[PDB]
């Protein structure tokens, strides 16, 4: 399949110049161009310009042609993306998205990039088990939880079980307290698979390099 | 190489027939149009095939397309002098603005060369 | 600069429901019109461009139209997995602008909240806070309501909530509450309830607990 | 002249100089107007399509800095710069797209020499 991968999520400070990439596979990388499209704050999508592999001609979104810069990379079939002097403006989620010639409609579209513009320290979080109340009673299934209290900035990973543990889940969204993080997460399975089965919630944190694995424990 | 062109230099005794070949990666280009292209002017249309179609006549051109197998190729049935020049192999995306053009085949009629 | 504009902003519907939402370009732009879905957490998918052609693999319930400078889209078959915000963007003439969005959100059967309350983890304790959690999972309207009583008395202050997006697998919703103060007021009071108001009962679900027994 | 007046020719560019295209549209039932490049080693390329009258484009290749404007129903300018690599560029003139069959003639305007050599 056609295949867009994207460098992390980055943490960079206002001047700065940091350049995101795009690895693309299962099609033709010279045959198509490479579109890059913005969306701050899970709004508006924003198209910052593109580039043909093959001729190598740009074209850029009117605002963002002073700082935009891309390129391509034929060997890697690698394109990039570098956005310099960084305002506290361009924090949003980058993707690349590939598209025909004259046609820039977007067919294919990377998982994303948290590019955040600021001053703040990158704080790690602290992560806590969380305990059905205290009984191991009845029910029928149990609630565990898994809390992510302060951290920066916003990318965060936590799985439970290391994925192996895909359902009965309920992450959340972080939310925003005096410049810093808290995000939580919720595993609901049955009275008979708890306490017997270890489950363990497990965070990381690119901008700290953070791996946190905590395991749930009874009370 | 979004579409693509063979041979890219064709010499050849006038009388003779020329075929040039092409392909095209993306499947829903749907018009396939050819050019030619006379030392110092602009490249002029020459035949063409919409996709929904295995060939196509103009008395000594002949386009023969092969839509499920992405191929085109250009038959100049009978040669004469007055068809050296460049033929660009082209395709359009359906509601396409553009030509997106082959590299382009030079043929020559009726060498021992240099007309 | 082509202005795209949307509607309505958002919009319900049961499964099996058809809908259309419409998109505005500020100028003639032709049938170089194209319409993306996106689930909250994920990157936009293509549905339709040239203003009706279908994207490939995309299903049959979309059906695009319009032309010039007013556009829709069609969804027949409200699919549960078709929940998310939608967007059109122009493709006529650089700069390409998308339209501000459609959220769908797809009404279901009611359904009311599951409640658990958690402490604060010792681990917390141990450092000098002390935060009470509450989940009241996949739940049906949106709307709810959770009280926190500290002791009896409801506390306003020490309160972060989040609410997941729509759930695919259920059509549902979920959402969290936190109650975060130290552990010298945690550990100066017993009763600590949270309490969910929602349609689906007169009477809030309450969960509770004590500091002190357990 | 025909179909489309193309000015200038053989045009120099000295190097750090903007030239400066222009083409005219003699039949008005072909509209939608267009700008390629056809490079020393013949290569055509389509560069921009501007329809509407005001209708401005940019775009940035190897050898090569255009920026195009569709000033009015008939005129249609284009200013290169950054040449460090002579082209002959076209215009090009064709009637509204199909939408479907796709199947309308685009036609070449003599095309402007800009070297080198």
């Amino acid at each position: 399949e056609v295949q867009l991968q994207q460098s992390g999520p980055e943490l960079e400070k206002p001047g700065a110049s940091v350049k995101i990439s795009c690895k693309a596979s299962g099609y033709s990388f010279t045959g198509y161009n490479m579109n890059w499209v913005k969306q701050s704050n899970g709004k508006s999508l924003e198209w910052i310009g593109n580039i043909d592999p093959y001729y190598g001609g740009i074209s850029y979104n009117q605002k963002f042609k002073g700082r935009a810069t891309l390129t391509v990379d034929k060997s890697s079939s690698t394109a990039y993306m570098q956005l310099k002097s960084l305002t506290s403006e361009d924090s949003a989620v980058y993707y690349c998205a590939r598209s025909r010639t004259d046609l820039y409609y977007f067919d294919y579209w990377g998982q994303g990039t948290t590019l955040t513009v600021s001053s703040a320290k990158t704080t790690a979080p602290s992560v806590y088990p969380l305990a059905p109340v205290c009984g191991d009673t009845t029910g029928s299934s149990v609630t565990l939880g898994c809390l992510v209290k302060g951290y920066f900035p916003e990318p965060v990973t936590l799985t439970w079980n290391s994925g192996s543990l895909s359902s009965g889940v309920h992450t959340f969204p972080a939310v925003l307290q005096s410049d810093l993080y808290t995000l939580s997460s919720s595993v609901t399975v049955t009275s008979s698979t708890w306490p017997s089965q270890s489950i363990t919630c497990n965070v990381a944190h690119p901008a700290s390099s953070t791996k946190v694995d905590k395991k749930i424990e009874p009370r | 190489q979004q579409v693509r062109q063979s041979p890219q230099s064709l010499t050849v005794w006038e009388g003779e027939t020329a075929i040039l070949n092409c392909s095209y990666e993306d499947s829903t280009f749907n018009y396939f149009p050819w050019y030619q292209q006379f030392p110092g002017e602009g490249p002029a249309l020459l035949i063409s095939i919409r996709s929904v179609s295995d060939k196509k006549e103009d008395g000594r051109f002949t386009i023969f397309f092969n839509k499920r197998e992405k191929k085109l190729s250009l038959h100049i049935t009978d040669s004469q002098p007055g068809d050296s020049a460049t033929y660009f192999c082209a395709a359009r995306y359906q509601g396409g603005r553009a030509l997106i053009f082959g590299t382009g085949t030079t043929v020559s009629v009726s060498p021992g060369s240099a007309d | 600069d082509i202005q795209m504009t949307q509607s309505p902003a958002s919009l319900s519907a049961s499964v099996g429901e058809t809908v259309t939402i419409t998109c505005r370009a500020s100028k003639n732009i032709y049938s170089y019109l194209a319409w993306y879905q996106q689930k909250q957490g994920k990157s936009p998918q293509l549905l339709v461009y040239n203003a009706k052609t279908l994207g490939e693999g995309v299903p049959s319930r979309f059906s695009g139209s319009g032309s010039g400078t007013q556009f829709s889209l069609k969804i027949n078959s409200l699919q549960p997995e078709d929940f998310g915000s939608y967007y059109c963007q122009h493709h006529y003439g650089t700069p390409y602008t998308f339209g501000g969005g459609t959220k769908l959100e797809i009404k279901r059967a009611d359904a009311a909240p599951t409640v658990s309350i958690f402490p604060p983890s010792s681990e917390q304790l141990t450092s000098g806070g002390a935060s009470v959690v509450c989940f009241l999972n996949n739940f049906y309207p949106k709307d709810i309501n959770v009280k926190w009583k500290i002791d009896g008395s409801e506390r306003q202050n020490g309160v972060l909530n989040s609410w997941t997006d729509q759930d695919s697998k259920d059509s549902t919703y979920s959402m969290s509450s936190t109650l975060t103060l130290t552990k010298d007021e945690y550990e100066r009071h017993n009763s600590y309830t949270c309490e969910a108001t929602h349609k689906t009962s007169t009477s809030p679900i309450v969960k509770s607990f004590n500091r002190n027994e357990c | 002249v025909t179909l489309l007046e193309q000015n200038p020719r053989w045009r120099l560019v000295p190097r750090g100089q903007a030239v400066n295209l222009r083409c005219i549209l003699k039949n008005s039932q072909y509209p939608w107007m267009s700008w390629y490049q056809q490079d020393l080693q013949k290569q055509l390329q389509w560069l921009f399509t501007l329809r509407s009258p005001g209708d401005k484009e940019v775009k940035s290749l190897p050898g090569a800095d255009y920026l195009a404007t569709r000033v009015t129903d008939t005129e249609l300018r284009l200013q290169v710069a950054n040449m460090s690599q002579g082209r002959t560029l076209y215009c090009t003139c064709s009637a509204a797209p199909d939408w479907g069959a796709s199947a309308e003639t685009l036609y070449f305007g003599s095309g402007t020499r800009l070297t080198v050599l």
